[PDB]
C-alpha cells in the first residue's frame, strides 16, 4: 500500500467510467459481468451457456448476433483465467459505434482492489458501471487531536460514525496564587508545565496513529483553546513524521469530548478534500524548490522524459487533462522512434504514465487546476513536470 | 348598457371633446425664432379630392378656421386609395422653446402597481390632443395651405385646438390630465390609477369596487370633456392590455404588438435605426436576462466606423430570441422579502430580482448594468461585489426599502471588512443591514439567473493572467539569452533581445554579475521595451523561465536585486506570454531560426565593456 500508486488506480478507474458511459453501441449488445472473489470458475462458465440457450430464443437478427458474439467472446477470454485471484475479475465485452463510423470489440477483464460481495451480471443497450464507482466512496482513516488547560483527547472521525482512543489530563496550575513566593515566581511553572505537556502530546501522537512502517492515519486535524492552537503548528515539537500529514487547525472553546465534535463538525469539508489539500502542498513543496534555486525540479515535456529514463524524478506531477499524445510506429526505412505531438497535422500520455510510472523513476502524482496552485503549475508549465533528486543540466 | 348610461363619456354618443377645466395654451417659442413659410407641396386631384371630406369636418366642428399667418408648413397625403391629411412641423419644432418630458418610463410608472388590486380596467381617449385648445396669440404658429384647383380655392387655414405632430403635445396633455384626475385621486383612495398620456387604467380589489370606480370615473371624463373609445375599451375584466403590456392576475408579460414593433424592423446599418433599435428595447431590458452583457457589441456603434461583424449580428440575434422567450414578471408587492441573485463576467453585471410564490421564486425584473472602468480593472471577487452594489442600489427603486436577501457565486460579505479606498460608497448601502442582507453562496442558471441546488473564503491572490501560450493576435517575436561564464581569460558578460531577422536590443554587462544573472537582466530588460504590443519571449535559459514564471511569488534566498527588478517588471504589456522553446535550438524551422540568432547575438555582440 503506497497513497499515491493508490491514486493513481483510482484515477484509471475514473477514466473507464468516462469513456464506457461514452461508447454505446445498438439494442441489448452490453455485457456488465462482474465477478467476486469467492465463487467458482466454471460456476460462471455453466451460466453464460445457460444464458446463450436464453439468447438462442432471443428472436431479433442483430442484437441475437451481438448477443451470441459477445457470450462466445467472454467464455474465450474467461477460460485463459486458472479460478478468481485474492481479489476478484471485473469485465465488460460489447460492440459499440467509435470516430469515423466502423464497429469496434472493446473486451476489457481484469483485477481491481476487493468487491467481496459484488456479483452482477447485466445485458442491455448501455454498460452498467454502478459497481466500479461504488468503489470510490473509501473514506480513509482520519486523526483527531484536540488540546485544553484541563486535559487531551485522542481519536479518529472515519467517515460519519465517530471514535475515541486515548483520554489523558495532565495538570498545570491556574489562576495566580500569590502565597510566599513573588510576582514572577508562578509565570516560569507556567511555561514549563504547558510545554512539559505539550512534549507528553507529542509522543503519545507518535506512539498510536504511526504503528511502525508507513503511518495508520491518512490525514490529521489539529484543535484547541489557548496557545496549543499556535505553538503545535509553528514549532516543530509536533514534527517526527505524521507533520506532513496535517490538513487544518481548527480553533475551539470547550476542550472536553464535546471540544471533539465540533472539530468533527467544522472540518467535515476539509477530510473530503484530501486531494485538493495534499494537491496544494505538493504543487507548495514544488515551487519551494525553485524559490530556493536548489534545483531539484524540472518542467516542460523533453525536460521530463529526460528525468525519467534518467531515473532522477522521484516524483513526478502532471495534469490530469493533458492533450498531448505520444506515439510510435514502424515509419519509413523499417525502424522504430517515439515523437509525442501536440496539435494535429495509440493512446494518451497521462494514460501511458499512469501505467508505466513504476518503470524508471518512479513516483506519480495527478494534478488539477481547480486548486489556484495547481492553476499556476497548468497554466504556466504546461502541466507537466517534477520533484527530482540532484541538480541537473539540460543545456 | 354601458353606453346608453354614460352619454357623454364614448366617443361614439357623447360627440367631439373638450376640456372645459382646460385654459387655452400659449406656446413659448426661442429668442432666436421667426416665422417660416414653406411652399405647400403640388398635390394630386385624386389625393386632394380623397383628403377634403376629413378636413371639411374640422371646419364645421370649428377645429381648422381661415387664417392670414406669415407663418406656413405643407399639407401631406397618406394612403387602398383613402387618402387622409398630414401637416409635418418639423421646421416649427425645431423652432419651438423646449419643455423637460417629467413623464417617467412606462415601465417604471407600471411599478407604481401593486398586485393586491387584480380587477383592472383600460381605456383610452379617442383624439384627445384636440380637447386642449389654443390660445388665440398661438394658433397663427400652425398655419398651411389648402387649394381647390376646380374651384380657385387657394388659401390658408390653421387650428383652434391643440394639433397632431406638435412635439410637447404629449407632455402637455399629460399635465393637464395628470391635474383633472388629481381630484379623482384625492376623492377615491383605495384604487390605483395609471396614466400615460391618452391612455388610462383603473385597478381594484373586487369587481364590486371597479364597477363603481369605472362608473365614477367615467362620469368625470365627461364632467371634464374628455371622450373615451366606446370599442377599444376594456370595463371590469381581471386580463387587460395596456401601454403594450398584458396585465393578469398578478403578473406581467409583454404584447406581442409590443414585441413585433421591435422585432418588425430591419437590420439597421444606420446610427439612427441602431440607436433607435436600442432606444425601443430599453423598455424590455427589465425583461432580459443580462441585457448590459448582450448588448455590449452594439453600444460602440452608438457614434463612426460601422463595421457589423459576426459578434454583432449574433448580439442582435440574441435580443430577439430573449425577447421571444420573455417571461411572466410579479408585480412588486411590498410585504413579503425579497432575493436578489446577481453574477458578473466580462465587465458586465447580471442578475435578477425575484421573490417567493408559494414555495417557488417568480421574478419581478432583471436588472443589469455595466461595471464602470475603474472597477472593471479589479480582480474577480472585487467586481463581484460592486455589481453586487450596483444592482443593489437599482433594485432599490423597485423595493422601496424592503427586505432583501443577495446572493451570488462567490461569498463575499467578510471582504466587506477588509479591503487593503472606493469601499465607503458601497458599504454605506451595502452595511446598512436594516433592509439589506446577504445569503447562501450558490450557482446560477446561464440562462434564467435563477439559483442552482449547489453550495472559497476570500482570501487569497497575487498574479496576473500570465501563461504558456503563443497569444492568436501574434506581436512581437523575442528571443532572450545571456553569457556570464569565461572563455579565453575572464568572465564574458553580455545580453542580447533579437528577433528572426534583426537585431534589436544588446549590450554588455558588468566585469561581475554572475552565470545565469545574465539571462536574467537580458529578459527584465526584454519586458521593460514592450507596453501595448503584446509580446511573447523566447528563453534560451530554464533558470529564467521558472523564476520568472513562479510567479510573481511573495515570500515570508540570495539573490533580491534582478529579482525583485524582474517581480515587478511584469505587470507592463497588456496580455503576456512568456514561452521557452529550446526544442529545439540546434535547430531550424520558422521558429528556431531566432532563437539561434539570440544565441549568436548575446556571444558575439557581448565582448565591448
Amino acid at each position: 500500500p503506497s497513497a499515491a500508486d493508490r491514486n493513481v488506480e483510482i484515477w484509471k478507474i475514473k477514466k473507464l467510467i468516462k469513456s464506457l458511459e461514452a461508447a454505446r453501441g445498438n439494442g441489448t449488445s452490453m455485457i456488465s459481468l462482474i465477478i467476486p472473489p469467492k465463487d467458482q470458475i466454471s460456476r460462471v462458465a455453466k451460466m453464460l451457456a445457460d444464458e446463450f440457450g436464453t439468447a438462442s430464443n432471443i428472436k431479433s437478427r442483430v442484437n441475437r448476433l451481438s448477443v451470441l458474439g459477445a457470450i462466445t467472446s467472454v467464455q474465450q477470454r474467461l477460460k485463459l483465467y486458472n479460478k478468481v485471484p485474492p481479489n476478484g475479475l471485473v469485465v465488460y465485452c460489447g460492440t459499440i459505434v467509435t470516430e469515423e463510423g466502423k464497429e469496434k470489440k472493446v473486451n476489457i477483464d481484469f483485477e481491481p482492489f476487493k468487491p467481496i460481495n459484488t456479483s452482477l451480471y447485466l445485458c442491455d443497450n448501455k454498460f452498467h458501471t454502478e459497481a466500479l464507482t461504488a468503489l470510490l466512496s473509501d473514506d480513509s482513516k482520519f486523526g483527531f487531536i484536540v488540546i485544553d488547560g484541563s486535559g487531551a483527547l485522542f481519536g479518529t472521525l472515519q467517515g460519519n460514525t465517530r471514535e475515541v482512543l486515548h483520554k489523558f489530563t495532565v495538570d498545570l496550575p491556574k489562576k495566580h496564587g500569590r502565597g510566599g513566593q513573588s510576582a514572577l515566581r508562578f509565570a516560569r511553572l507556567r511555561m514549563e508545565k504547558r510545554h512539559n505537556y505539550v512534549r507528553k502530546v507529542a509522543e503519545t501522537a507518535v506512539q498510536l496513529f504511526i504503528s511502525g512502517d508507513k503511518v495508520n492515519v491518512a490525514g490529521l486535524v489539529l484543535a484547541g483553546s489557548a496557545d496549543f492552537k499556535t505553538e503545535l503548528s509553528q514549532s516543530d515539537m509536533f514534527d517526527q513524521r505524521l507533520q506532513s500529514k496535517v490538513l487544518k487547525l481548527v480553533d475551539i472553546s470547550y476542550g472536553g469530548e464535546n471540544g471533539f465534535n465540533q472539530a468533527i463538525e467544522l472540518s467535515t469539508e476539509v477530510l473530503s478534500n484530501v486531494k485538493f489539500i495534499q494537491e496544494k502542498k505538493l504543487i507548495g513543496r514544488y515551487f519551494d524548490e525553485i524559490s530556493q534555486d536548489t534545483g531539484k525540479y524540472c518542467f516542460g515535456v523533453e525536460d521530463t522524459l529526460k528525468a525519467l529514463e534518467m531515473g532522477a524524478v522521484e516524483i513526478l506531477i502532471v495534469y490530469e487533462n493533458l492533450d498531448i499524445m505520444r506515439y510510435v510506429l514502424h515509419c519509413q526505412g523499417t525502424e522504430e522512434e517515439k515523437i509525442l505531438y501536440l496539435t494535429p497535422e495509440s493512446m494518451p500520455l497521462l494514460e501511458w504514465f499512469a501505467n508505466n510510472y513504476k518503470k524508471f523513476g518512479a513516483t506519480l502524482e495527478i494534478v488539477t487546476d481547480k486548486s489556484q496552485e495547481g492553476s499556476q503549475f497548468v497554466k504556466g508549465f504546461g502541466g507537466i513536470g517534477g520533484i527530482l533528486r540532484y541538480r541537473v543540466d539540460f543545456q | 348598457t354601458w353606453l346608453s348610461d354614460f352619454p357623454q363619456a364614448w366617443a361614439e354618443t357623447g360627440g367631439m371633446g373638450l376640456a372645459v377645466r382646460q385654459a387655452p395654451l400659449i406656446i413659448p417659442l426661442k429668442a432666436t425664432s421667426t416665422p417660416v413659410s414653406i411652399k405647400q407641396y403640388p398635390m394630386s386631384q385624386e389625393a386632394r379630392l380623397g383628403i377634403k371630406p376629413h378636413i371639411q369636418r374640422l371646419l364645421d366642428q370649428g377645429i381648422l378656421v381661415p387664417c392670414q399667418s406669415p407663418w406656413n408648413t405643407p399639407l401631406l397625403p397618406v394612403k387602398t386609395n383613402d387618402y387622409r391629411p398630414v401637416q409635418d412641423l418639423r421646421e416649427v419644432n425645431k423652432r419651438v422653446e423646449d419643455i423637460h418630458p417629467t413623464v417617467p418610463n412606462p415601465y417604471n410608472l407600471l411599478s407604481g402597481l401593486p398586485p393586491s388590486h387584480q380587477w383592472y380596467t383600460v381605456l383610452d381617449l379617442k383624439d384627445a390632443f384636440f380637447c386642449l385648445r389654443l390660445h388665440p396669440t398661438s394658433q397663427p404658429l400652425f398655419a398651411f395651405e389648402w387649394r381647390d384647383p376646380e374651384m380657385g380655392i387657394s388659401g390658408q387655414l390653421t387650428w383652434t385646438r391643440l394639433p397632431q405632430g406638435f412635439k410637447n403635445s404629449p407632455t402637455l396633455f399629460d399635465e393637464a390630465l395628470h391635474r383633472d384626475l388629481a381630484d379623482f385621486r384625492i376623492q377615491h383612495p383605495d384604487l390605483i390609477l395609471l396614466q400615460y398620456v391618452d391612455d388610462l387604467l383603473l385597478a381594484a380589489t373586487s369587481e364590486l369596487d371597479c364597477q363603481q370606480g369605472t362608473r365614477a370615473l367615467l362620469q368625470t371624463l365627461g364632467n371634464l370633456g374628455y371622450r373615451a373609445s366606446a370599442k377599444k375599451a376594456q370595463i371590469c375584466q381581471k386580463q387587460v392590455k395596456y401601454l403594450g403590456y398584458l396585465l393578469k392576475e398578478g403578473q406581467r408579460w409583454l404584447t406581442e404588438a409590443r414585441k413585433e414593433t421591435v422585432m418588425g424592423q430591419p437590420t439597421p446599418k444606420t446610427p439612427r435605426q441602431l440607436r433607435e433599435f436600442l432606444g425601443t428595447a430599453g423598455f424590455c431590458r427589465l425583461w432580459i436576462p443580462g441585457f448590459a452583457e448582450m448588448a455590449a457589441p452594439l453600444y460602440p456603434l452608438t457614434k463612426t466606423l460601422f463595421n457589423w461583424g459576426p459578434d454583432q449580428q449574433k448580439a442582435y440575434q440574441e435580443i430577439k430570441q430573449a425577447l421571444l422567450t420573455a417571461p411572466a414578471l410579479g408585480l412588486p408587492d411590498l410585504t413579503k422579502p425579497f432575493e436578489l441573485f446577481v453574477d458578473e463576467k466580462q465587465g458586465y453585471a447580471k442578475g435578477v430580482l425575484t421573490q417567493k410564490l408559494g414555495p417557488w421564486r417568480r421574478p419581478v425584473a432583471y436588472l443589469s448594468k455595466k461595471l464602470d472602468p475603474v472597477a472593471a480593472g479589479w480582480p474577480p471577487c472585487l467586481r463581484m461585489v460592486a455589481a453586487i452594489a450596483v444592482l443593489t442600489k437599482d433594485a432599490g427603486k423597485l423595493t422601496m426599502g424592503q427586505p432583501l436577501v443577495i446572493l451570488a457565486p462567490h461569498a463575499v460579505e467578510a471582504l466587506v471588512k477588509q479591503p487593503p479606498a472606493r469601499m465607503t460608497h458601497y458599504q454605506a448601502l451595502l452595511l446598512d443591514t436594516d433592509r439589506v442582507q446577504f445569503g447562501p453562496v450558490v450557482a446560477l442558471n446561464p440562462a434564467t439567473l435563477l439559483p442552482l441546488p449547489e453550495e472559497l473564503a476570500e482570501a487569497h491572490g497575487t498574479r496576473p493572467d500570465l501563461t504558456d501560450q503563443p497569444l492568436p493576435d501574434a506581436d512581437h517575436t523575442w528571443y532572450t539569452d545571456g553569457s556570464s561564464l569565461l572563455q579565453e581569460g575572464q568572465r564574458k558578460a553580455g545580453a542580447a533581445v533579437t528577433t528572426e531577422t534583426e537585431v534589436i536590443w544588446a549590450k554588455a554587462l558588468p566585469a561581475g554579475t554572475s552565470a545565469q544573472r545574465a539571462e536574467l537582466i537580458a529578459l527584465t530588460q526584454a519586458l521593460k521595451m514592450a507596453e501595448g504590443k503584446k509580446l511573447n519571449v523566447y528563453t534560451d535559459s530554464r533558470y529564467a523561465f521558472a523564476t520568472a514564471h513562479i510567479h510573481g511569488e511573495i515570500y515570508r534566498i540570495k539573490n533580491k536585486d534582478e529579482i525583485l527588478a524582474l517581480l515587478k517588471a511584469l505587470f507592463l504589456p497588456k496580455r503576456l506570454s512568456i514561452i521557452h522553446c529550446p526544442g529545439h535550438q540546434k535547430g531550424h524551422s520558422a521558429e528556431a531560426r531566432g532563437n539561434r540568432m539570440a544565441d549568436q547575438a548575446a556571444r558575439k555582440a557581448a565582448i565591448t565593456e
